[PDB]
């Protein structure tokens, strides 16, 4: 199933 | 001794080679509102051991076969044993077929059911989606397999090493269009008993697996390409969707995606044509479906007239990466479900490549920095996290299949994937791949597979050298979870791993054959010269003269971010280069200015370095126009306006910020001819977007004053929407946080008539951006009266009311007192209580705060949580931590500011 994912994230 | 079948595994006894199956959907509700499909189905199988029992799966399927729930026969002039009986067992999702003899190996038998089931609106298996067009409910079918569900549209061997051919037949209303993997083998002809139905056969697909089939019957409609090698291209949308045009962009793309891959793999695209449909809803995102890739509306449509840029980006990245999949894990498939994370992980990463194909001008293949490395290291720097891989004999239940589907798996795995074709060299591992690819076509590897034919390529060269097997290097990145802080102290040029946690207080109890050694490819810049690479070998310290410096140079590891890791160093070398971008930023990469923003503050987070020094590490972006390194600064300090933004804080905070930001602004002011026309690339349009939010939101007049301009123009001329879409979220925001009931009833009246899900979203969010009191409840009144706001948006408006500062007393009022609502939406549609929680409790970070979550807790009597339960568990550990983290961060951060705030 599709992720790319958000191009963000970090902790 | 448990019988087989009592176990999640299928026997090896039997194994399928092809599969007749018709499917019959009934798109008219049966009067008591039940939808149903009803099937057919011939499997051919072969029996390798002898056995008396066959073995196959089904879920919620109803047998109306003649006698038992199947009839066996031989193929060609085999015998074959009587049936005893058919039993259906539930719990491990099998038909069970008990026989009064054994079959015999080398001997193929063909067996036959009817069945039918529940078309429902479950996203599983052959299921219904229903949609509007215009005054009229339409209802599509379609299905989605992934991971164990083919088994509940007909039986068969589901598990993904088992393939076969597939011919499918699909019988449908005539003025309908079935799709299936493969076109159809001619015109459809009528239905004998019923010639209001139409009959659609397919061609046979290649050997396959089942989580791979697809079928489909809609009124879709399409766009086409032929390519030059004579596959077809289609992307099929609803009627209205295509009018419009917006099925164009995943058509441009899809060509040169293909192009690239066959290239890349060297390898053929396996197959005739290629169908894209766009589905409404569609809660799985996507779906690699071989031929027939299914794809929700908004990640594969997209509309020039009201998307942004992000919109184009994750349409050819989504396309890209579902592309990715047809010959990596379609052609060549992962043999259990262990392993999926290599075949999404490596999806995960090349999508980045098939996307930079297309729209070579974007720099996407960057972007995998902020969108996976440091997104999965967010998860990965825990004590609570796991390895990559997983015993093949730990994953057996369709829930525990559906656990491999997580960031780690796809994002670390891209992660992983990337710093391995870096270190092999790109030219090396696609010659591995390419070699991996023609050896098991058609058929199931293991991760060691791929390893192996990458060994190869590493054993057929003289210039790449690695300080060990391809597999003892990879081993320490799949085998244990997390990754390591590598430090260096540049006086000496000492340098050190250790497994990186950001609480520094936490206890790792899941033990590694490894002891949290890695085997690290390390290259380095120095004074902005590449240098020899370097691999830190399995132990805790090492020196090399890479890494040591004179007084005025510098040393910087890990160019671009391509090795899984975080660095820190010696305060000295920090400074020389704080000093080399305050001075002359280009030296440094532009992923690697925003490197030392992201690992600094996770450094600080970890007590590793002073939270100062991560702040220092802002103070060059004044002269800073790129995207990546705005982006790092202001995902790390997203958590700090979380914190402050109700304290003595945050003044010095916006002041900062707005010192920093406005030198961006007034570069793009310029650029932009006054905003008239966008930046050229992707990268630029990113940076005028976060430079435009960073700048309005911390209140530089200039942007409140173009913000206002620009909705007043709208608000003259409500058909002519003057913001270009890049900007729409900003715009909306702040004018309606500097207007009143005139600016939010414009909003509003926009918001209901408007025909586009993305617009629709910009509005509700910024609609929570007003600072009247009475506004904001009366929104909060709205979010639950589902004529006005969708009950699947409720929680989301509720959220971006919490987000803003004035909002947040607001909707956690809100969200304690309709707490009664528990028992009205856990029955009608989820809801997410648990993302509701999380936001509106965010801020929460004081004692006082943490005494009201407790306080709202004693109504454990009835009601619950729900879906929400220990996510509130979370929400008041969440608060601890930042009580915590506030009570030792206020007074440093404070200051850090006013002094670098003129
Ligand atoms: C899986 O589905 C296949 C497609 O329907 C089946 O293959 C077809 O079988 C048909 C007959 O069973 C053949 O159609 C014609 O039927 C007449 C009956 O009067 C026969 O004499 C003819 O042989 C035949 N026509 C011709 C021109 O040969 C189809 O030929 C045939 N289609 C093919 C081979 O593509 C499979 O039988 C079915 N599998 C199982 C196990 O039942
Ligand atoms: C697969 O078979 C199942 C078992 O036969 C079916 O589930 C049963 O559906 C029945 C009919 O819808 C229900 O029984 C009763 O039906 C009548 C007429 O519709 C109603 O008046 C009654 O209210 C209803 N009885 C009850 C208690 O609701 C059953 O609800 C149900 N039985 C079981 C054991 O689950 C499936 O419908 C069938 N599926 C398909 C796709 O054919
Ligand atoms: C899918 O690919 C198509 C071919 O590359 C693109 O078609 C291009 O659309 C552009 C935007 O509409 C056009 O650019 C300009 O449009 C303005 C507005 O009318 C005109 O002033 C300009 O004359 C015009 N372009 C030029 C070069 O003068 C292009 O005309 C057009 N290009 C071609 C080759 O037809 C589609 O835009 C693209 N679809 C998406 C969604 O990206
Ligand atoms: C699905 O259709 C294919 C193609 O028509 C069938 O393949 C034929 O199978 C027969 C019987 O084994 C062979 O003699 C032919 O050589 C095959 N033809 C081709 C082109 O491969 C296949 O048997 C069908 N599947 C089932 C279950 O009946
Ligand atoms: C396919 O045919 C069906 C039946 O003739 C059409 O469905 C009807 O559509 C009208 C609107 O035009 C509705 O008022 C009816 O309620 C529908 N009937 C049923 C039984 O659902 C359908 O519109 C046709 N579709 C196409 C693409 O031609
Ligand atoms: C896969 O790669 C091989 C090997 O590089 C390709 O074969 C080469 O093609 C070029 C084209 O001009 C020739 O100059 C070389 O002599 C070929 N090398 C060999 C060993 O044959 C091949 O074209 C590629 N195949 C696909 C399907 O992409
Ligand atoms: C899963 O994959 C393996 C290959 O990785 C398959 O084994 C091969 O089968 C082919 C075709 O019959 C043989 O030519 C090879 O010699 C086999 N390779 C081996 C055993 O390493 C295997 O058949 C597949 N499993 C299933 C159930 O199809
Ligand atoms: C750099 O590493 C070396 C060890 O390789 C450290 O120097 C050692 O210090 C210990 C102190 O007990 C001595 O017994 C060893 O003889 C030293 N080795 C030498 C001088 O080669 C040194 O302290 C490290 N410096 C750092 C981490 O800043
Ligand atoms: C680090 O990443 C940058 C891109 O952010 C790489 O720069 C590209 O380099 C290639 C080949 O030299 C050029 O074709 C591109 O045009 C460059 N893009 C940009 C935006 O400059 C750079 O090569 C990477 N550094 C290393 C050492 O691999
Ligand atoms: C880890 O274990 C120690 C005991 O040595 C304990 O003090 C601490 O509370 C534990 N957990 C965390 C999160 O620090
Ligand atoms: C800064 O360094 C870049 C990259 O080496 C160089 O092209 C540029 O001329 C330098 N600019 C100044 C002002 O020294
Ligand atoms: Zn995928």
């Amino acid at each position: 199933r599709p992720k790319p994912q958000q191009f963000f994230g970090l902790m | 001794q448990s019988k087989p079948w009592n176990r999640y595994r299928l026997p090896t006894t039997l194994l399928p080679d092809s599969y007749n199956v018709t499917l019959r959907p009934y798109l008219t509700p049966n009067a008591d509102g039940l939808y149903i499909f009803k099937g057919k189905s011939i499997v051919r199988f072969l029996c390798q051991e002898p056995t008396d029992v066959i073995i196959i799966h089904s879920k919620k399927l109803n047998y109306t076969t003649q006698g038992h729930m199947v009839v066996l026969r031989g193929v060609g002039d085999s015998q074959v044993p009587e049936i005893d009986r058919t039993e259906l067992v539930e719990l491990t999702e099998y038909l069970v077929v008990h026989l009064k003899g054994s079959l015999q190996p080398g001997h193929m038998y063909e067996m036959e059911s009817e069945f039918q089931g529940e078309l429902a609106d479950d996203l599983a298996g052959f299921y219904r989606s229903e949609y509007m067009e215009g005054n009229v409910k339409k209802v599509l079918a379609t299905t989605q397999m992934q991971s164990t569900d083919a088994r509940k549209s007909f039986p068969c061997f589901d598990e993904p090493a088992m393939k076969a051919t597939f011919n499918i037949t699909l019988i449908h209303p005539n003025n309908l269009t079935a799709l299936s993997n493969m076109p159809p083998k001619g015109s459809s002809t009528p239905l004998a008993e019923d010639p209001n139905w139409s009959v659609t056969e397919f061609e046979t697909t290649p050997v396959m697996s089942t989580y791979l089939l697809a079928y489909i019957v809609s009124e879709f409609q399409s766009v086409n390409e032929t390519a030059q090698n004579g596959v077809l291209i289609r992307i099929w949308a609803r009627p209205n969707a295509i009018a419009e045009g917006h099925g164009m962009y995943a058509l441009n793309v899809t060509g040169p995606i293909l192009n690239f891959f066959a290239n890349h793999y060297n390898t053929s695209y396996p197959l005739p044509k290629s169908d894209q449909i766009a589905l409404p809803d569609f809660n799985a995102g996507a779906m690699e479906n071989w031929g027939l890739v299914t794809y929700r509306e908004n990640a594969l449509l997209f509309d020039p007239q009201s998307s942004s840029i992000s919109n184009k980006e994750r349409v050819v990245t989504v396309i890209a990466h579902e592309l990715a999949h047809q010959w990596f894990g379609n052609l060549v498939t992962l043999a259990w479900w262990n392993d999926l994370w290599l075949n999404e992980g490596f999806a995960s990463y090349v999508e980045y490549l098939g996307a930079d194909h297309a729209e070579p001008t974007w720099n996407l293949k960057d972007l995998i920095v902020p969108g996976d490395v440091y997104r999965v290291m967010a998860v990965d720097a825990l004590a609570s996290s796991h390895p990559l891989t997983t015993p093949a004999e730990e994953v057996n239940t369709p829930a525990q299949i559906s656990e491999m589907f997580d960031s780690i798996s796809y994002s670390k795995g891209a992660s992983v994937i990337r710093m391995l074709s870096n270190f092999l060299t790109e030219d090396l591992f696609k010659e591995g791949l390419a070699s991996y690819l023609h050896a098991f076509a058609y058929q199931n590897t293991t991760y060691l597979d791929l390893w192996e034919h990458l060994q190869k390529a590493v054993d057929a060269q003289t210039s790449i050298r690695l300080p060990d097997t391809v597999r003892a290097i990879m081993d320490r990145w799949t085998l244990q979870m997390g990754f390591p802080v590598i430090t260096v102290d540049t006086k000496t040029g000492n340098i050190s791993q250790k497994h990186f946690l950001l609480d520094s207080e936490s206890n790792v109890t899941r033990s590694s054959a490894f002891d949290y050694l890695w085997i690290v490819p390390i290259s380095s810049i120095k004074n902005g010269v590449m240098q020899d690479h370097y691999w830190l070998r399995d132990v805790s310290q090492a020196q090399n003269d890479l890494f040591k410096t004179a007084s005025d140079d510098w040393v910087l590891l890990n160019v671009n971010v391509t090795g899984y890791f975080q660095v820190n160093y010696d305060e000295d070398n920090w400074r020389m280069i704080q000093h080399q971008l305050q001075t002359n930023l280009s030296v440094i990469p532009v992923i690697n200015r925003a490197q030392v923003i992201y690992d600094s503050f996770n450094l600080a987070t970890a007590h590793m370095v002073p939270v100062t020094l991560a702040l220092d590490n802002t103070l060059f972006l004044n002269g800073e126009k790129e995207y990546m390194p705005w982006q790092a600064a202001l995902s790390s300090l997203s958590y700090f306006s979380l914190m402050f933004d109700r304290s003595e804080v945050y003044g010095p905070m916006k002041k900062y910020l707005r010192k920093q930001v406005e030198p961006l602004f007034q570069h793009f002011e310029t650029l932009t001819k006054n905003w008239t026309e966008r930046p050229e690339n992707l990268m630029d349009q990113y940076s005028e977007i976060n430079a435009i939010s960073t700048a309005c939101s911390n209140g530089l007049p200039q942007c409140e004053n173009l913000a206002k301009t620009l909705f007043d123009q709208w608000m003259s001329d409500p058909e002519n929407n003057p913001i270009h879409p890049n900007l729409r979220s900003t715009i909306y925001c702040n004018a309606i946080a500097q207007g009143g009931q005139d600016q939010w009833d414009f909003a509003w009246g926009q918001l209901q008539q408007a025909q586009l899900v993305n617009e629709a979203d910009k509005l509700r969010s910024a609609l929570a951006c007003s600072n009247e009191v009475w506004l904001l409840n009366r929104y909060l009144g709205y979010t639950l009266n589902p004529d006005l706001i969708r009950k699947q948006d409720a929680t989301s408006t509720i959220n971006s009311i919490a987000s803003n500062v004035i909002g947040q007393p607001l909707a956690w009022d809100f969200v304690q007192s309709n707490w009664k609502k528990l028992f009205q939406d856990y029955g009608g549609g989820s809801f997410s209580f648990s993302n509701l929680i999380q936001g509106v409790t965010r801020r929460f970070s004081s004692e006082f705060e943490l005494q009201q979550l407790e306080q709202f807790k004693k109504n454990n009597m009835d009601v619950g949580f729900g879906s929400g339960t220990r996510a509130l568990e979370q929400a008041l550990e969440k608060t601890k931590a930042n009580i915590k983290w506030v009570k030792e961060n206020k007074e440093v951060v404070l200051n850090w500011f006013i002094e670098h705030s003129s």
